[PDB]
């Protein structure tokens, strides 16, 4: 108020959080079944899709309210290498957002 | 796969963007050219000859887009809060975010969302419209042909000059694709006035949709004639230039040395170019591919010319081988290039005459048919004698106080530095608005070299086709009389054409070794439709070896 007080639809939000766990499911799924490149390359595709979900700025608590950072994790260790740069992209665009979550996902990336 | 170009030149494929007189699904791919990177178009044999290797869920994201964009409508609908527009503006990244998929395009096309990107025209927040441009540039991305057409829809809306500007040139950043994107020449393209930029974007708009909606047939074939010409008329005319206008392959007989329908396109265009009134009484006298004498040629000639842009007509070759004074100049443009020239030429009687009778002609506002601009050249470049120089002055005041058009014509011309030199009341006057020389620049070039990539990619497609736009001439003779560096940009295109083609045809042959005794005709056929193009659209010997 003394310094700068100018400068002082979420259900949209929450639904995407919630499509992108589905998304994230189905990507896990895929990750499962990543031994055919048609569902690699969906799984590419999917990827592509969760990092335009991660785009978004203030709905970093709904991302690591839906556990992504583990399913995340499991896709870093991934033989796919396309898709491990492309979700590290996705994590670096997160990274914006917030510093806590980049700190647990390569801290739990270290225990392996 | 590595390609062999040129002695340092090699290339390499990238991936599959697109597909598609085969009637078959197509490819087209960029590659990546080691020394820019090229686009092409390939057909599925040749893909796997040359590039070997290169769901429901596209349901269920379309059911997302769609859904999305019903709730955007009501987002947009609501647009009187703070929150509304950051809401509108998250959609509008999830939207963009989809469309940057190929079969999104589709999908936003049917989902009417053109409406949504009219209800962006309209944003007066700087930010939702500057998104909808990325948006825009997205869909772009996604497809050329879809851009095109939401971009005509906003076009499809005598409005202010400042306003057609602001709408062209946020056209020209979003619609900036990698066709659009192209080498700088590094040369003088003379100067560019307004007017003349918002038709030929207008057309060039034209031209590509239709070039990307081509694929009975004779409704394409009418559609790219008439662009074609049009866009060829056009760029000749602001330009200007049309004013100025053995063995083939060595270094017992050759069977393809030992072996009219463009006169005809020249008739029907410029039948298309009379009105309804005036295309009636031709047509009935007629009544795509009218067969005719040359006496019935000469006869339509005739009462084309008998009745009424006719000058730029009665500069052509079809000609040969088959308040008053402003509407006289109309008739007659060519009378203009004269007044022109005479000012362009010491004493002071004759430049005298000319400022005074400038200056007494203006008067009249019947200049609006005339161009009146392309002196402006010298009027700055040349002029310095004191009663001369503050003559100069004066009439470049007039005009900076006549048209703000003229007066960003001016810009372009760099007056400000000139008139900051010097009787100087003209410096002010180039100090009226200082931000659109970029746009000026930018967006010549920038068209110049999509007519130049409509024609290359045209020849291109062609070459498989073997059988003629308008004017086609004209235009690849005036640029074959720059050439050094468009002539190295066709080398290397029909170098990667014809090595893929090559390779397909080994490809083929490798399966039975009973080929052979039918490949020798399809050299032949090649070689003859190659020495046609050289024979027709090549000056110089030396470039014909070359080739």
């Amino acid at each position: 108020y003394a310094n700068c007080p100018g400068l002082l639809d979420e259900v949209a939000m929450g639904e995407m959080e919630a499509d992108v766990q589905a998304l994230v499911r189905r990507a896990a799924r895929q990750l499962a079944e990543s031994g055919t490149p048609s569902l690699t390359a969906a799984v590419l595709h999917t990827i592509h899709v969760l990092s335009a979900y991660a785009s978004i700025g203030p709905l970093t608590g709904v991302f690591r309210e839906t556990g992504a950072l583990d399913l995340l994790m499991h896709m870093l260790c991934n033989p796919e290498p396309q898709i491990r740069r492309s979700a590290g992209k996705m994590l670096q665009a997160l990274a914006a957002h917030d510093a806590g979550s980049r700190a647990h996902v390569l801290l739990s990336l270290s225990q392996q | 796969l590595m390609v062999p170009l040129g002695p340092r030149l090699q290339a390499y494929p990238e991936e599959l963007i697109r597909q598609r007189h085969d009637g078959h699904p197509e490819y087209l791919i960029r590659w990546s050219v080691l020394k820019e990177h090229i686009l092409m178009w390939l057909s599925a044999p040749e893909v796997y000859a040359n590039c070997p290797g290169l769901e429901v869920a596209m349901g269920e994201m379309e059911a997302d887009v769609q859904a999305l964009v019903r709730r955007a409508a009501r987002q947009l609908a609501e647009s009187g809060t703070p929150s509304l527009t950051a809401a509108v503006l998250h959609t509008i990244h999830v939207l963009s975010a989809y469309a940057s998929i190929g079969p999104l395009t589709g999908v936003f096309r049917e989902t009417g969302a053109l409406d949504l990107l009219m209800h962006m025209l309209c944003n007066p927040e700087p930010q939702i419209r500057r998104s909808a441009g990325k948006m825009l540039q997205a869909l772009a991305a996604h497809d050329a042909g879809s851009r095109a057409h939401v971009l005509l829809s906003l076009s499809q809306q005598h409005m202010d000059f400042d306003s057609r500007y602001t709408l062209l040139e946020l056209f020209a950043e979003t619609t900036s694709s990698e066709e659009h994107c192209m080498a700088f020449e590094g040369i003088h393209l003379p100067q560019i006035p307004g007017k003349l930029l918002f038709s030929l974007v207008k057309r060039y708009l034209c031209v590509t949709s239709l070039l990307d909606q081509l694929n009975s047939r004779g409704q394409r074939e009418l559609e790219f004639s008439m662009a074609v010409g049009n866009l060829i008329s056009e760029l000749v005319r602001s330009m200007g230039w049309a004013r100025n206008l053995r063995s083939i392959f060595q270094p017992y007989p050759l069977p393809y040395l030992q072996p009219t329908q463009a006169e005809w396109w020249e008739l029907l265009f410029f039948i298309k170019k009379l009105d309804l009134c005036e295309q009636q009484p031709i047509f009935q006298n007629l009544w795509g591919e009218i067969s005719v004498s040359v006496e019935m040629a000469e006869s339509l000639l005739q009462v084309l010319s008998s009745r009424f842009t006719l000058n730029d007509l009665l500069n052509s070759q079809i000609y040969t081988k088959y308040r008053p004074l402003l509407k006289r100049l109309q008739q007659e443009t060519q009378p203009f290039l004269l007044l022109l020239r005479t000012l362009d030429a010491p004493n002071k009687t004759l430049l005298l005459s000319v400022l005074r009778v400038i200056t007494r002609l203006l008067d009249f506002p019947e200049a609006m048919v005339l161009p009146w601009h392309e002196v402006l050249e010298p009027c700055l470049n040349c002029l310095s004698d004191s009663e001369i120089v503050q003559e100069l002055t004066c009439f470049l005041h007039r005009l900076a106080s006549m048209h703000k058009d003229y007066a960003v014509v001016l810009c372009c011309l760099g007056a400000k530095e000139i008139l900051s030199k010097v009787g100087c009341e003209l410096r002010d006057l180039v100090t009226e608005c200082e931000k659109y020389a970029q746009l000026y620049s930018n967006l010549t070039s920038s068209i110049l070299a999509g007519c130049i990539q409509m024609v290359l990619g045209q020849i291109e497609d062609h070459r498989r086709t073997h059988q003629n736009i308008p004017f086609f001439d004209v235009f690849l003779r005036h640029l074959c009389q720059f050439w050094p560096l468009f002539r190295e940009q066709l080398c290397r295109r029909t170098c990667l054409f014809y090595t893929i083609r090559a390779q397909a045809w080994s490809r083929d042959i490798a399966e039975d070794h009973r080929r052979l005794l039918q490949l020798c005709p399809r050299l032949n056929r090649v070689l003859r439709h190659e020495q046609n193009f050289a024979d027709r659209f090549l000056p110089d010997d030396e470039a014909a070896q070359a080739l």
